[PDB]
């Protein structure tokens, strides 16, 4: 990690084209010797490189995986990385070691940290949650009782409390993912926010905004603003033709409803899995990202831009069969 | 160099290149290096490929 | 710009109270903490005799008296929220009363996470050490030897993170702490011994595996019995090694105990106050044993009576118990051996004016005198009251017995419109029975809004009260819809119609709905001795704030800032909306401007163009931090209170589209109070705005020229070179902008309380400060004193 609000210079990979969320995996595939040379020195010194977002902000990444597939007389290096701290660029100079100013995380005490009665301070710790809709009222009443000392009520203060918001987000992620109830979601809100920013099918301009947000409380609200209003996902190159909606979002396996995958040639594709959608080829199985499924290309019916893939296979009564996979980069969320 | 002109695979020598070239051929060889689209002529691939995240 | 803040009314709410022998070894002193104010008394046969009052540079959080061996009298220890520690002695040279500081030091650690149950300060029985629970897992220790003048401390690690309350144990071979803590297994009580040589913990006399789920209080029972008492939700327990006792009194199942006090040093009688003002006596039935030993047979709790919602308690003498309160009036009460006709053993001896919590105010001069009064909302639950302050300060009181939310002044009817919130409970019959008759139920005329437009636990019911400005009587009480919550209220003119109207902004709070999806903006008319339903508009959200924007009703529905138009058909039409990304909670205007803000310091300056007929964003300045209130100084500057207890002042820049759209912050000041509402008015300089806080303090904020600002800022640095402080605390450190992590020196503000302390200083120091810069300064201070 880097000192908060410090200025360091970090190498940048020119092949990367993604906007990196902290706590998100960055698959790679490197052919040219210039990129491969950079990965080597990183594991020796800091193991950190920059992933510029498009050129104002970005995220640093740490190398955590490193394979070597010397095949057909050429060395194909397979590296995975995870995002660290956000930043704002100072000056890039392809010699591209970029001058970088680290952006610190803005943490805030509870809304009642100043209006809490010293007599009621000892009653601020609760017995652990039973694993209900009745319990959460007691949480609001007990922790926000001291809102009567202020001009604002209890229910309003709940919509700025990390724990209150974080549960409502988890409630929706249980519809998308049937296997998302345990320790799969960090307890710390600053990390919980970043984890949903990657897990959300949203275009790039939204992803940059959620990176510029300083407080996780704001980020959590912004992430909930998106999850409640944008029920529709459309095509970005024609806009007014809606492809699929939130109600069909499915999670095929453990890695959530949206996971990063790589094509045989080295191109990252974050494919959201759904059940049906509206608006090229025959079932092929080579390099099938989902074992037991055969991929088929799909495009839009107004602009003919790439939308994603449809996976269909036989086996037996394998669940599911008719399910799609749309790439994030070619999706635009809209408000129905 | 020494790169394939269908699946866009890169090889170190021109020998292993021509060893691979006579393997796609099926009245639709030009495969998109991003979405696996099947094209007939190189003029089709050059357009669609640049209509893709790049 | 540069501003000037001065305290108009000292804080009234009491957050601390302890007995002891501070002034004279034989006198019985009652020390009282009113936030930043320390009141010293002497307990006479009648009541309290004022002795001294001092102001510390820091909100007092921990206050304890202790008498080390070989000391004239008891000494005082005070720890602030800024982690300022000090030892205080009394010194009376004939008639000059002085409070010298024997030792002073700051104990803030660079690292550390403030604990969930706040700061806890405890002192060893034998005055050997001072334990301070500042952060989770860290136990700071100040050793009590008379060579520790700087209070250098050493920390110890605590394997327990979620500790609730901790006391020093009584009657032990070594300084022993006892505390209740929580781990995933449950809630436990554990003890440690404290070694000063090893500077670590040793094994504790005992350890009890389990305790009550919501155990909150730890009381150290003195030498006669020993051990410690643990009070929780419905169980009171006693622990001391092999000795264990537990009781489940049904009389304390209704509420939760939050404050206590020891009556006699024997520990046999204990006072217990809860959250609803109730008073309890905890009795330790000691059994005289056959060989000079004394055991403990049973435990008992009896209902004494009912006081003001108690923050702290303290028995004085002859049944006189001081009841300190943060919501209602501090009380001195007498206890009676005999149960009166009702059942209470308590009769009110005295009352102390407590303005806090001030949740709303409005500047008026009902006498038409051209001077300025102040009618505020005060208290909560039964402690609800209005307090009219004049000019000392004449503080009237109008008990309401329920929570006053909002207030405004109407003049065409010469009355006041007041929003109120009373708490009710579900009965088996199927109603919402009230706890006590209050201003809502005890009114002359009732009015339940029917509307029907949207067709045993606590439930809130909001009401609108009309109160004549002379008798302050309950004229009319309007009951809003079942499950409706009123938010804002204003009295103004609707453009051309001379009819003055009462307008209330409401919501529709349900537990299943986390966001407000409905609401109402209701207009009312009080003239014919009754309230009139002058049409209500159905919106789709909460109506947080409302302002009169020149003949047009400005409303805020969630994020949509929206102008409403009073039509000639006695109804409201939507003119134009300025949609926003943040929740439009705050809303203030200044002619044609609009100042929108949310709970997270998101200042957003709009501008209404009359020819365009719509609002247009002019600037913004987001800086995520908890904002309590915000007001408009003038067309350029803006003022608000944020974070802990600070005050900020942003303004507009002096060529770029991105630089004229970035509001620059210029004023940073740590006021010391939590400001809930600003109000314009008063009771050279320009602009007079007053504010009401939770601790009852009222202060005035005014502007200054650059000449006076540069001069007053020069005086402040010189003033703090002769003026003696209480705990030897630098003033700049106290006024510095303090959050929970950010710590920056103050700038853009001038402390009026420090300026008006030049008149109370002597001549040798009056002329020492003004050197290289006497009557000239007197004239300046005199003029400012009028504010
Ligand atoms: N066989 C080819 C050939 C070229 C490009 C791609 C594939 C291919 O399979 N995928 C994806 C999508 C389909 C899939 O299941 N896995 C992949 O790696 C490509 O982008
Ligand atoms: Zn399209
Ligand atoms: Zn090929
Ligand atoms: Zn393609």
């Amino acid at each position: 990690l880097h000192d908060d609000d410090s200025c360091q210079v970090i190498p940048v990979l020119p092949q990367v084209m993604m906007i990196l969320i902290p706590g998100q995996t960055l698959p790679l595939q490197l052919f040219h010797p210039q990129e491969v040379s950079m990965v080597r020195n990183l594991i020796q010194k800091d193991r950190t490189f920059a992933v510029l977002a498009y050129a104002q902000f970005g995220t640093t990444a740490e190398i955590y995986a490193y394979r070597e597939e010397q095949d057909f007389g050429i060395e194909i290096v397979k590296v995975k990385a995870i995002g660290r701290q956000r930043f704002k660029v100072l000056e890039l100079r392809t010699q591209q070691q970029a001058k970088v100013q680290i952006l610190p995380e803005c943490v805030l005490p509870s809304t009642m940290s100043a209006v809490q009665l010293e007599s009621l301070n000892k009653c601020q710790i609760f017995p652990s949650k039973p694993v209900s809709y009745k319990w959460w009222q007691k949480y609001q009443k007990r922790k926000f009782h001291c809102a009567n000392l202020t001009s604002w009520p209890r229910w309003l203060y709940s919509l700025y409390d990390a724990e209150t918001l974080m549960d409502r987000i988890k409630k929706q992620l249980r519809e998308w993912d049937e296997n998302l109830k345990d320790d799969s979601l960090p307890s710390n809100p600053i990390d919980f926010s970043y984890r949903v920013a990657a897990c959300l099918p949203i275009d790039d301009v939204l992803r940059i905004q959620l990176l510029k947000i300083g407080s996780a409380i704001q980020r959590l609200r912004c992430e909930l603003d998106i999850m409640n209003k944008c029920t529709s996902l459309c095509c970005k190159q024609c806009q007014e033709t809606e492809i699929t909606t939130k109600n069909e979002i499915f999670s095929l396996s453990l890695c959530g409803p949206m996971a990063a995958y790589v094509n045989p040639h080295g191109y990252v594709h974050e494919t959201l899995t759904v059940y049906k959608a509206c608006n090229i080829g025959r079932p092929s199985t080579e390099h099938s990202w989902f074992p037991g499924y055969a991929w088929t290309v799909a495009q839009c019916k107004i602009c003919a831009s790439h939308i994603g893939w449809k996976f269909t296979a036989t086996k037996k009564d394998m669940s599911p069969q008719k399910f799609w996979g749309l790439t994030r980069s070619a999706l635009l969320p809209t408000i129905p | 160099k020494h790169k394939c002109k269908y699946c866009s695979k890169v090889f170190g020598t021109d020998s292993s290149l021509q060893i691979h070239l006579r393997s796609h051929t099926g009245e639709r060889p030009f495969v998109c290096s991003v979405c696996g689209h099947r094209f007939t002529t190189k003029g089709n691939l050059k357009v669609h490929f640049h209509r893709h995240p790049q | 710009s540069y501003n000037y803040v001065v305290t108009a009314q000292k804080p009234t709410a009491v957050n601390g109270c302890v007995t002891g022998h501070f002034t004279s070894a034989e006198d019985l002193n009652l020390l009282i903490a009113k936030n930043t104010r320390l009141e010293i008394y002497v307990v006479t046969a009648e009541g309290l005799r004022p002795v001294k009052e001092v102001g510390m540079y820091g909100k007092i959080a921990v206050m304890e008296l202790f008498r080390p061996k070989g000391e004239s009298k008891d000494l005082l220890f005070i720890l602030t929220a800024k982690y300022n520690a000090c030892i205080l002695e009394y010194k009376q040279s004939g008639e000059s009363i002085d409070i010298i500081t024997r030792a002073h030091g700051n104990v803030q650690d660079r690292i550390g996470r403030p604990s969930e149950t706040g700061i806890i300060g405890i002192i060893d029985p034998e005055c050997r050490m001072i334990g301070l629970r500042l952060y989770d897992g860290l136990f700071k220790v100040i050793p009590l030897d008379r060579d520790n003048k700087e209070l250098k401390a050493f920390n110890i690690r605590l394997e327990e993170l979620h500790v609730i309350d901790v006391k020093f144990l009584y009657g032990c071979q070594a300084p022993t702490i006892c505390f209740v803590y929580q781990d995933p297994q449950g809630r436990h009580v554990k003890t440690y011994e404290v070694s000063l040589r090893e500077k670590e913990f040793n094994k504790g006399p005992w350890k009890q595996e389990n305790v009550e789920a919501e155990a909150s209080m730890v009381i150290a029972v003195p030498e006669p019995f020993g051990g410690a008492i643990i009070i929780g939700q419905e169980s009171i327990t006693y622990h001391n090694g092999d000795k264990y006792l537990a009781i489940a009194p049904p009389i304390i199942k209704q509420s939760t105990i939050v404050c206590h006090n020891r009556v006699d040093p024997n520990g046999s009688r204990y006072l217990l106050g809860d959250m609803e003002g109730r008073l309890f006596m905890l009795l330790l039935e000691k059994e005289e044993q056959m060989d000079g030993t004394v055991t403990l047979k049973d435990l008992r709790v009896e209902l004494l009576g009912e006081t003001s919602i108690a923050e702290c308690l303290t028995y004085l003498d002859n049944g006189v118990v001081f009841v300190g309160s943060r919501l209602g009036d501090s009380q001195l009460v007498k206890l009676n051996v005999d149960s009166n006709e009702q059942g209470s053993y308590v009769v009110a001896m005295e009352t102390f004016t407590n303005l806090g919590p001030i949740v709303d105010m409005c500047v008026v001069d009902l006498e038409r005198q051209g001077q300025g009064q102040l009618v505020t909302c005060s208290g909560a639950f039964k402690e609800g009251s209005l307090r009219i302050i004049r000019n000392k300060l004449h503080i009237r009181t109008v008990p309401l017995y329920e929570s006053p939310r909002k207030i405004c002044y109407q003049e065409v009817s010469q009355c006041f419109g007041v929003l109120s919130s009373r708490i009710e409970v579900q009965d088996t019959s199927g109603g919402t029975t009230a706890l006590r008759p209050s201003a809502s139920t005890q009114a002359l005329s009732s009015s339940v809004s029917s509307s029907k437009l949207f067709s045993g636990e606590e439930v809130e019911v909001h009401n609108l009260l009309i109160i004549d400005q002379h008798t302050f009587e309950v004229l009319h009480a309007h009951q809003f819809l079942q499950n409706e919550y009123a938010l804002s209220l204003v009295s103004c003119k609707l453009g051309k119609d001379p009819n003055t109207y009462f307008i209330v902004g409401t919501a529709m709070v349900y537990p299943e709905e986390a966001e407000p999806k409905q609401g109402r903006i209701v207009v009312f008319q009080y003239s014919d001795g009754k309230l009139q339903t002058v049409a209500e508009k159905e919106v789709k959200g909460a109506v947080y704030s409302m302002v009169e924007f020149n003949g047009k009703l400005l409303a805020s529905i969630n994020s949509t800032v929206r102008l409403y138009e009073w039509t000639t058909e006695k109804e409201l039409r939507t003119e134009c909306n300025h949609y926003n990304n943040i929740m439009a909670l705050y809303l203030k205007t200044k002619g044609d401007f609009i100042l929108v803000g949310d709970l997270m310091r998101s200042v957003l300056l709009l501008a209404y163009k009359p020819m365009e007929g719509n609002f247009e964003e002019i600037a913004r300045d987001f800086n995520p931090n908890w904002m309590s209130a915000v007001e408009i100084l003038d067309d350029d500057n803006f003022l608000g209170a944020e974070n802990a207890f600070n005050l900020f002042v942003c303004q507009k820049d002096s060529t770029t589209d991105e630089e004229r759209q970035h509001l620059q912050e210029v004023g940073l000041f740590h006021l010391g109070e939590f400001v809930n509402v600003f109000c314009h008015g008063s009771l050279p300089t320009q602009g007079s705005v007053l504010f009401g806080t939770v601790n009852g303090m009222i202060g005035l904020v005014t502007s200054l020229s650059e000449s006076w600002y540069n001069l007053l800022l020069d005086m402040q640095n010189r003033l703090n070179k002769v003026i003696k402080s209480v705990g030897k605390i630098e003033h700049s450190f106290w006024r510095s902008f303090h959050t929970e992590r950010k710590t920056e020196p103050a700038t853009g503000f001038i402390d009026g309380d420090l300026i008006e302390s030049f008149l109370d200083i002597s001549r040798p120091k009056m002329q020492e400060v003004v050197a290289n810069l006497a009557d000239d300064l007197i004239k300046v201070v005199e003029e400012l004193t009028r504010i």
